[PDB]
């Protein structure tokens, strides 16, 4: 199981300096020597560093089911850092950063375990540059729901929910806008900017096909009506 | 469908895992497409009642493949056919 | 073997009366008068030291007559461990008449269900899950017969017990509240049984309202037995919201309990609302203000966005939020209850539809009636 172990060698390469898509399955096949084990310190480190690298990946597609893969293991739920991830992640919604920087600054007097530390915190630059890349994960997950929910928003309103200077929104506003996962329109002058909506033909696929596609219930209304009336009229 | 007629499904489930029964009509009156399809299936209920069979409802339509179409098609003799455009979609809008 | 049931004949004054019949019965060789006899006088409270000497004859009458249900030997078994105090060698001879009896009926529903009834005093925790797990998944095939249903409520129960996942104790008593047919007991235990399932059921975070089955016809009777600020509370996790009085008045009512899940009803009133104030209003319309929400839920402007977006989580609305006047834009609803005068006005709707569509139809095809033909 030496080749297994080699994978060990070459996570020093691909985490080294520009990849942090490269260690999403490669952490997952590092974990398999643990498995093997017949090891405590070293498989509790493996459980952490594995589920504590899904900041450091951009958003995409591929790494939703990722974590879900990993999600639900009798192991994991272990670690109150682990709950936390979590409920970031499910349902989203708001939490203040400050106490994420509770969680994420005790993690350095947190163990047992120093690893996650090791490879975050452990280098100066590499630690700053994933303090900052946390810092456009977390305002990207505020973009991403309220994105979808606008329609329209202000400026200040932004600024004071987000926790950071009107610049800093235009400046994360700016760079995730290039990364044309989100079309936004931000006009700060008259503080009314908003994110979002399609943008469609429209006047043939939205209006038309999504009305009559609420009228396709319309129409199977009755159908399973006089169904389910049926159902609850046999059994008493 | 009286209430009996689930044990019958219940005896002719050995013969198949899973035997669906067709109500049907004979004499065309209301409302619509004839007959009826009802599946067995064991839903329970909500309210945690001891497991009881209520059949539920399988929506059936009517087609055929090439020769039960040949005789069919040559028996209406009855209607224009269809006409596309014209009266077709507005009868419709009446039925 | 006759001298030895013949010993155990009186059990005190009047006993012997009805057991020089009892004799009778097995000269016969009748043994299922003799049965449902012998099972009445099990049933009849006792020492109860003549159904332990007399339940090796018992067990001699299913040697070599091979046939009688376990389900007496259940229902025996049950007597007799009260007076045996010890669940071990209950266990040792429970699970014995288990494997020694088998019938086309399944003997591992009834045999399982006594076992879980028996593993109180193990205490818990061990076994428990899998023997539990056990007994449903062979009542699946074929549950006609109605009454252990109820057994495995019983283990489901003590399983709760543990708390043990609130959300999951109204499911399980859903399933009780279902099994029997007729309660056909006294109405002072099931108001404490409705109670306690009330408080597990209304303080479960997976289940915000469901004011439905709180009207549920046979624990309404249930209710109105019980005092009515656990009702009127209810009812304004019915629809509420706040309704803070109410909210409050079950806390003079239910001191336990209530004190962790305090904060998780509020935050389920809080999400309550939501489908309530678009759905009560004709609308839609349905775009709301913050100023609505912010006052009803009385809360800081900037939990707004956590309150309504957790019940976008939640599923029971998928709106969007407007944050620059701070509005709220509700899109579909969460349908829940509803009310009487309302299948009248339903069929006000629905017989407008009626008229309209008859009359433009009938309009259309008037015009072009001629020129079909």
């Amino acid at each position: 199981k030496l080749k297994l172990k080699y994978y060990n060698l070459m996570i020093q390469l691909d985490q080294h300096e520009g990849s942090y898509l490269s260690i999403c399955k490669h952490y997952r096949a590092i974990y398999d020597t643990p498995c093997i084990q017949a090891e405590s310190e070293k498989w509790q480190q493996a459980l952490k560093s594995v589920v504590l690298y899904v900041i450091l990946a951009p958003f995409d597609n591929e790494q939703s089911d990722l974590v879900h893969r990993i999600s639900g293991d009798k192991k994991l739920e272990e670690i109150p850092k682990y709950k936390d991830l979590l409920k970031l992640f499910t349902t989203m919604e708001l939490m203040r950063w400050s106490t994420l920087v509770e969680d994420y600054g005790m993690e350095l007097r947190k163990g047992s375990l120093e690893s996650p530390a090791t490879d975050v915190f452990g280098s100066t630059e590499e630690g700053e540059k994933r303090w900052k890349d946390l810092k456009n994960r977390v305002v990207e997950h505020n973009i991403r729901i309220m994105a979808k929910y606008y329609t329209r928003i202000t400026m200040k309103r932004m600024a004071q929910l987000l926790d950071l200077s009107v610049d800093e929104s235009e400046a994360f506003l700016s760079n995730l806008v290039v990364n044309k996962t989100i079309f936004a329109k931000v006009d700060r002058l008259a503080g009314i900017i908003n994110f979002q909506r399609p943008k469609d033909p429209n006047n043939l696929l939205n209006d038309w096909s999504q009305k009559l596609n609420s009228l396709m219930s319309l129409v199977n209304k009755t159908t399973h009506l006089i169904a389910k009336e049926e159902m609850i009229h046999n059994l008493q | 469908l009286h209430k009996n007629d689930i044990a019958i499904n219940e005896l002719m489930k050995r013969y198949c895992p899973n035997s669906v029964l067709v109500i049907i009509d004979v004499k065309p009156k209301d409302l619509g497409l004839p007959t009826e399809a009802y599946i067995s299936v064991e839903e329970v209920h909500d309210d945690g009642t001891p497991t009881s069979k209520t059949f539920e409802h399988v929506t059936s339509e009517i087609g055929a493949e090439e020769a039960e179409e040949v005789g069919v098609e040559h028996l209406l003799r009855d209607i224009k056919d269809t006409t596309v455009g014209t009266l077709s979609q507005r009868i419709t809008n009446q039925v | 073997v006759p001298g030895f049931l013949q010993q155990s004949q009186s059990s005190g004054p009047g006993q012997p009366a009805v057991w020089h019949r009892l004799e009778e019965l097995y000269t016969k060789k009748l043994w299922h008068q003799l049965t449902l006899q012998v099972l009445d006088f099990v049933q009849d409270p006792c020492f109860a030291q003549g159904d332990g000497l007399i339940k090796l004859y018992e067990n001699f009458i299913s040697e070599f007559e091979h046939r009688v249900n376990p389900l007496s030997l259940v229902e025996i078994i049950l007597h007799v461990v009260r007076q045996m105090t010890d669940p071990n060698v209950a266990l040792t001879f429970l699970e014995k008449t288990r494997e020694k009896v088998k019938s086309s009926d399944e003997a591992v529903i009834l045999c399982k269900t006594a076992i879980g009834a028996l593993k109180l005093n193990i205490g818990d925790l061990q076994v428990t899950k899998e023997t539990i797990e056990d007994v449903e998944e062979m009542l699946n095939n074929l549950p006609g017969v109605t009454s252990v249903h109820s057994r495995f409520y019983d283990l489901s129960s003590k399983y709760y017990q543990t708390i043990g996942n609130h959300a999951s104790y109204y499911k399980d008593a859903l399933r009780f509240l279902g099994c029997v047919d007729i309660k056909d007991l006294p109405v002072s235990e099931q108001q404490e049984r409705a109670f306690t399932l009330g408080l597990a059921g209304l303080l479960g975070e997976g289940v915000f309202n469901f004011g439905e089955l709180l009207m549920h016809p046979v624990l309404e009777s249930l209710r109105n037995t019980d005092r009515q600020w656990l009702i009127d509370t209810l009812y304004a996790f019915n629809s509420g919201n706040v309704e803070r009085f109410q909210t409050l008045k079950t806390a003079w009512g239910q001191q336990p309990d209530l004190a962790a899940n305090e904060a998780q009803l509020l935050r389920k009133i809080q999400l309550l609302c939501l489908m309530e104030m678009t759905f009560t209003r004709p609308a839609n319309h349905r775009q709301l203000t913050f100023e609505e929400i912010a006052k009803s839920a009385k809360i800081t402007v900037n939990e707004v966005e956590l309150l309504v977006m957790k019940a976008l989580s939640v599923g029971l609305v998928k709106g969007s939020i407007d944050e620059v006047d701070k509005r709220v834009h509700m899109t579909w609803v969460q349908p829940r209850v509803l009310d009487l005068q309302q299948i009248k006005g339903m069929k006000d709707r629905l017989e407008f539809w009626c008229t309209d569509v008859k009359s433009m139809e009938m309009l259309v095809e008037h015009q072009a009636h001629d020129i079909l033909t």
